RNA sequence: AGUAGUAACAAGAGGCCUCUCUGCU
């Protein structure tokens, strides 16, 4: 017999072959025969004569004009400002630091030497309270103080913390609902399906301008140090070898690095210890190692902070980490910052013959085991950045043919140092450096970091279209636009509460202000 | 997560499966204040663990193995490096 | 001085800095909760587009089933379904006749490799909806509790190791009167105790043997599971994904074998190119239609996106394209590729979890589940679901699942869809005017270039490519679409400027440790590294941060820091101990404590290897040792193959190969 | 409370009681 495969239909797959015909059919066959016999030819034309006008693109021409502001509302004084959400402090925090030879150390060691060193903050047990939030317990919240600092300054090796009434207060012991059977659920009439609560919506506050400033300067301690790697024979290894290290030269001594290193250790250890331990409450604190321009190394105690109990099957149960931080900032002077923070006053510091108030916020907060996985791999934040600057070097080498690295950092009697606008003191602009540039970009990555939730996803994927089409206009490119109310509504539904998309639609609105003012020269 | 598991493995004391044979009896149950393996029996298997200080340990104090003709088997990685090399 | 970042685009092009437009450094949304509502909402879309067609009742399962398909045209910007069928029988008849004996050499390829394949590459793939047991399992397991129910009906062509056979037996299971499957059920089994009450009901794991009807067989097999998307990035909402069963997967790939095989073949397709080729791709584009512009006439080029692009599809369509497509093959081919369009035009979503009601004052809660989805009355769910509900009822089946007979509903014709969109492209012209367009195609995305002899003629041909593009159900976003002159474009998240190509929106993975154990998890990174720098164009400085930070990690993962640090521990002591008796120090590993020497050019060298000419000889006797109490028995998952969630590493059998519990 | 963001966690399963060591030159 012939040798031919068999795929033989029964009578339901039939059936249902006959009843997925398009409209005008009857069974399979006739759609079958319809397309293996006819001629489809000049269809199109028929089709498109006969379909209506009002089925357009509606294109229009993209002019300086047509460009808005977006998000409006962040203007608006009745909007309340945008708080402080991050988890920890970034711009105020304040270490007690402490001077070792480089060892490390058990944090709750670490903790324990530095409050030996700055034992009149330790002893104080009189608060006086500064500011309280609406729905915080201040006598709790204080308990809570008295006991991390006495638990992590005994003598032995333990932290775990006893769970009293204030500590199962600011845990959120008890609090969540018993399920019940689902016929039981039917049959009860005052069992409701609960409204969502929707973001709010802030305006621009003024701390983020502040963060900005300062978390780009240089200090004088550093927390980066990155391990080594072999020598150099090949010379894109030599090429990479300067770029390494021209921009690790920039990067090391700014504030951004040292606030990214704290997140790391502490999410670190607080992973830890929610997997090790998830029945007791646990003293873990906020601990870093510095060292400055003669290889001198510190411990830094930043504070303390209580976890909860951490039974996290999946992977977005939420623990509680209650957090103790020192700072010198007053909280009385931005008042609109701080809604979320409790703080007392518990003494005063020298730093360099002058005293220095020492304040202590404390706060309920908590944490998902995907922001805490993802907390102890922020150095991403350099990888990123350094990316990025390969960008803006490669194109500069576009005009010449050697690696201008130096030339962008220093020049020679040929190039020259590459002023970067970067901001804009007074109204007029401000050119700095290239190693300035790259401070900015660093922390612009490290506040996607810390402020990053779905907001920003999607405020950044709506506005690089407009930044794309801003480009277009540049470059006399002409761009047209088919719906730009869509766009721009697109995008204003993503700034309602997050500070950094709020502070992203002030930086776009005052970058296109700059740009249209210099379209017209 | 795997990452995370053997983050958490790795700070546990005794994570490694110990094989058996005289080799396992060499390595002591403890050293210098580091106990290196525990000393137990199993249900199915009747087997032990240790500890990765106990590894270091084989790599610092253990015994002299043959090694007169290693480089005849993973000569694929040697022909590289030889490449590499000049 | 206000720092401001955004003045960074005034020195710098914006496509060159693109790359901080990218928040890759925070964390992926996920998703708590149940995805019910997304999946309702999905359904009321498609449900929605697609309304003005021919509405009707099957006569196999009873759901409410919708055919758009040569349905009304539509009268306004809204997005449409209504295909209709001789435009998409021009636009393949345009591309058979453009490239001849494209189709013929597509089919036989595509039959001569469904006369080889066997029912293993139905594993090769993603998780699989399971009709046993109604969850969501892996491909291997799904496969095999599917045969092993087959054959308690005499269904044994998989016991012959084809994939022909086993098709047959998949549309031949369909007329079994009643299907028997072994159904793992903890049913309890009572035993004896000492307490108050003396029993102690527990929950002991066999199998058991259930069966259902025809017509439950039938909705399980169509049946089509839903979840959320999660650590998906770009989006402010959430969105479901479904998931299809075992009986579609082995037609589903021969569909998309050969799509590909037509995809391959065809010069205005970027997919599934990669790598470089991408680049070379746009500049190719961009070449090629710059090279054909009329003397005097403007070039543009349509930047754009597809709005509900999965929703508006329909598997009729797809059903007259692989009727027209496989045209000159034999009868039993032609059959057979024409069953996937069939079972994905009678899908059934199943509606997921339920939904939570709570009780506030008592501080309650319950889980409605979705059969019961409607046995409460309206009143008590929110504004939102409440309307949901009242326009999912008329095709809500009391089985907990909803029907769903338009679109595609995430997208398993990932290549056919894209054959649909190069038809569309090579129609080029309508009514003798004065324009041409060109253009690539890649699944969703879409970039479309215009020549004519101004820009008026050029916006009147993109009005006729989005009307075009209106009669076959592709829909065109006019909010996340712009059109600029040529030159300034993006593909694929790839984005071209003046020649130059910057490819992004490559988030850079985990450079961390994976966690098999030492030797393995340096030998993944450093290839990790190594095809990181080959494929997506990772630069130099950023690979030697990435080497950098893989062994920052690695050193702390495995406690293994260098020999002389300060770090201490229970392994730092006796590896400063290792440190301190070792001679030559540059031969010991990393694990043990010694240093780095991995650079760009020898990540693809075996760790051991690199150092084996630099150790002590005490130091390779106990390392490389024969009887090694710590490896135990062999087999090839332990010595080269291992995933990365594959890859081949070069792992020599030392005494940092363990393994645990 | 708090995290979070269109929907969940703020322990669960059982007979007052049981089960689910952590050092970033």
């Amino acid at each position: 017999v012939e040798k031919g495969i068999d795929f033989k239909l029964g009578q339901t797959i039939s059936r249902l072959r006959d009843i997925s015909v398009p409209a005008g059919f009857s069974n399979f066959e006739g759609m079958r025969s319809y397309i293996d016999n006819i001629d489809p030819k000049g269809a199109i034309e028929r089709n498109l004569a006969r379909m209506s006008p009002l089925v357009s693109v509606t294109p229009k021409k993209l002019t300086w004009e047509d460009l808005r502001p977006i998000g409006p509302h962040i203007y608006n004084h009745e909007l309340p400002e945008v708080p402080y959400n991050a988890f920890l402090l970034m711009s105020d925090e304040l270490g007690l630091a402490n001077m070792t030879e480089g060892k490390s150390k058990k944090p709750k060691t670490l903790a324990k030497e530095c409050l030996e060193k700055y034992s009149t903050l330790r002893d104080q047990t009189d608060p006086i309270l500064i500011m309280k939030s609406e729905k915080a317990n201040e006598n709790f919240l204080w308990k809570l103080w008295r006991d991390c600092v006495n638990t992590i300054s005994n003598e032995e090796m333990s932290n775990e913390l006893q769970k009293t009434n204030y500590a199962k207060w600011a845990t959120g012991d008890g609090l969540t609902y018993q399920k019940i059977m689902k016929e039981v659920a039917i049959d009860d009439e005052t069992m409701c399906q609960e409204e969502p609560k929707i973001p709010n919506k802030c305006r621009v506050a003024a701390w983020v301008q502040t963060e900005m400033n300062l978390l780009s300067t240089l200090t004088s301690k550093r927390a980066l140090d990155l391990p080594e790697i072999g020598p150099d024979v090949a010379p894109v290894e030599h090429v990479g070898s300067e770029r390494r290290k021209y921009f690790v030269n920039e990067i090391n001594y700014c504030k951004a690095s040292t606030v990214m290193m704290k997140y790391v250790l502490f999410h670190t250890s607080l992973l830890n210890e929610s997997n090790a331990s998830m029945g007791k409450y646990k003293v873990i604190p906020i601990t870093n190692r510095v060292v400055n321009e003669k290889g001198e190394s510190f411990d830094m105690l930043y504070g303390l902070a209580v976890k909860g109990q951490s039974h996290l099957r999946g992977d977005t149960d939420v623990v509680t980490v209650v957090t103790f931080e020192f700072s010198s900032t007053d909280p009385r002077v931005d008042s609109g910052k701080w809604p979320k923070y409790t703080v007392f006053r518990i003494g005063s510091l020298f730093v360099s013959g002058r005293e220095k108030s020492v304040y202590l916020y404390c706060r309920v907060n908590g944490t998902n085991k995907i922001q805490m996985k993802w907390g102890m791999e922020a150095r991403r934040c350099l990888l990123q950045s350094m990316q990025q600057m390969e960008a803006i070097v490669e194109q500069e080498s576009s005009i010449q043919g050697y690696d201008m690295t130096k030339a962008c950092f220093k020049g020679d009697r040929v190039n020259s140092p590459k002023t970067f606008s970067i901001g804009t003191q007074e109204g007029k602009l401000v050119k700095g450096s290239f190693g300035k540039a790259l401070r900015v970009i660093f922390t612009k990555c490290l506040m996607h970091y810390v402020f990053g939730n779905a907001q920003l996803e999607g405020f950044s994927a709506e506005s690089r279209r407009l930044l794309l089409l801003i480009q277009a206009l540049k470059d006399r490119k002409g761009p047209w636009v088919f719906d730009l109310e869509g766009m721009y509504s697109g995008i204003e539904e993503c700034i309602s509460n997050n500070p950094w998309v709020i502070q992203s639609a002030y930086w776009f609105n005052e970058w296109l202000g700059f740009e249209k003012e210099g379209s017209k020269v | 997560n795997p990452s995370l598991r053997m983050k958490w493995a790795m700070c546990s004391n005794f994570p490694l499966a110990l094989t058996k044979g005289d080799m396992a009896n060499r390595i002591p149950l403890e050293y210098k204040g580091i106990q290196l393996k525990t000393n137990a029996e199993d249900i199915g298997t009747k087997g032990q663990m240790c500890s990765i200080a106990a590894v270091t340990w084989w790599n610092t104090y253990g015994p002299i193995g043959d090694t007169e003709g290693f480089e005849r088997v993973y000569e694929s990685f040697f022909l590289r490096k030889m490449r590499l090399d000049n | 001085m206000n720092i401001n970042p955004y003045f960074l685009f005034i020195d710098v092009p914006i496509q060159a800095a693109i790359s901080t437009t990218f928040p890759y450094t925070g964390v992926p949304p996920y998703s708590h909760g149940t995805g019910t509502g997304y999946t309702i909402d999905t359904v009321i879309r498609t449900h929605e587009y697609s309304n003005k067609g021919k509405q009707y009742i099957s006569d196999v399962t009873g759901c409410t089933m919708v055919d758009p398909t040569n349905g009304p045209l539509p009268e306004d910007n809204e997005p449409s379904a209504y295909a209709q069928l001789d435009c998409v029988l021009e636009a393949l008849d345009r591309m058979d006749e453009e490239h001849p004996g494209l189709f013929q050499a597509a089919s036989q390829n595509a039959m001569e490799t469904l006369m080889v394949t066997t029912v293993d590459k139905l594993t090769q793939g993603r998780q699989t909806f399971d009709w046993t047991v109604c969850r969501n399992q892996p491909a291997a397991t799904a496969l095999n509790t599917t045969i092993t129910s087959f054959r308690l009906n005499d269904l044994n062509g998989a016991d012959k190791g084809g994939l022909i056979p086993f098709c047959q037996d998949i549309i031949d299971s369909l007329d079994r009167p009643e299907m028997t499957f072994f159904s793992v059920k903890n049913i309890k089994k009572k035993l004896p105790a000492k307490n108050r009450k003396g029993f102690l009901i527990k929950r002991i794991p066999m199998k058991v043997k259930d069966k259902i009807t025809k017509v439950e067989y039938i909705k399980r097999a169509l049946s089509l599971n839903t979840m959320t998307k999660d650590a998906e990035r770009g989006k402010l909402k959430r969105r479901a994904i479904a998931t299809a069963g075992i009986q579609i997967r082995g037609f589903v790939l021969v569909v998309e074998n050969l799509a590909k095989n037509i995809c391959e073949n065809l010069e205005q397709s970027g997919l599934p190119v990669g790598g470089n080729e991408k680049k070379a791709k746009l500049s190719n584009a961009v070449a090629k239609m710059l090279s054909n512009c009329p003397p005097g006439g403007i070039s543009m080029t349509v930047t754009g996106d597809n709005t509900k692009w999965n929703e508006c599809l329909n598997p009729r369509i797809f059903l007259a394209m692989t009727e027209r497509i496989t045209r000159d093959s034999p009868i039993w081919f032609r059959d057979f590729c024409s069953i996937a369009p069939v079972l994905f035009s009678n899908k059934i979503a199943r509606l997921g979890k339920g939904f939570m009601i709570t009780s506030k004052t008592k501080r309650l809660k319950a889980q409605i589940p979705c059969p019961d989805l409607f046995s409460i009355p309206l009143e008590r769910y929110n504004e939102e679901t409440r309307a949901k509900l009242k326009k999912l009822k008329p095709f809500f089946n009391e089985e907990g699942t909803a029907s769903l007979s338009p679109g595609m509903m995430m997208g398993m014709f990932n290549m056919l869809s894209t054959v649909l969109g190069v038809a569309a492209l090579g129609i080029k012209n309508i009514g003798n005017k004065e324009y041409l367009w060109d253009g690539l195609q890649s699944s969703d995305d879409f970039a479309l270039f215009v020549n004519a002899k101004d820009e008026e003629t050029c916006m009147e041909g993109i009005n006729d490519f989005y009307r075009t593009c209106k009669l076959l159900g592709i829909n065109m976003s006019k909010k996340k679409s712009y059109c600029n002159e040529t030159g300034m474009f993006e593909f694929t998240s790839m984005f071209y400027r003046d020649g130059f190509v910057s490819n992004f929106a490559m988030e850079l993975p985990s450079f961390g440790v994976a966690g098999v154990n030492e030797s393995a998890d340096m030998a993944i990174g450093m290839t990790i590294i190594k095809n990181n720098m080959i494929n997506n164009g990772m630069g130099p400085a950023t690979a030697q941060t990435a080497i950098q930070l893989f062994i920052a990690d690695y050193r702390y993962t495995y406690k293994c820091h260098r020999g002389d640090s300060k770090v201490e521990g229970k392994r730092m002591k006796i590896i400063k101990e290792l440190w301190e008796n070792t001679k030559g120090r540059d031969g010991l590993l990393v694990a043990d404590g010694g240093p780095n020497i991995y650079n760009l050019r020898n990540l693809h060298i075996p760790e051991i290897v690199l150092k084996y000419n630099l150790m002590d000889p005490e130091y390779k006797g106990r390392l490389l040792h024969p009887q090694n109490p710590f490896v135990g028995h062999l087999s090839i998952e332990g010595i080269k193959e291992a995933d990365i969630t594959k890859m081949d590493y070069d792992a020599v059998s030392g005494t940092h190969s363990w393994r645990t519990k």
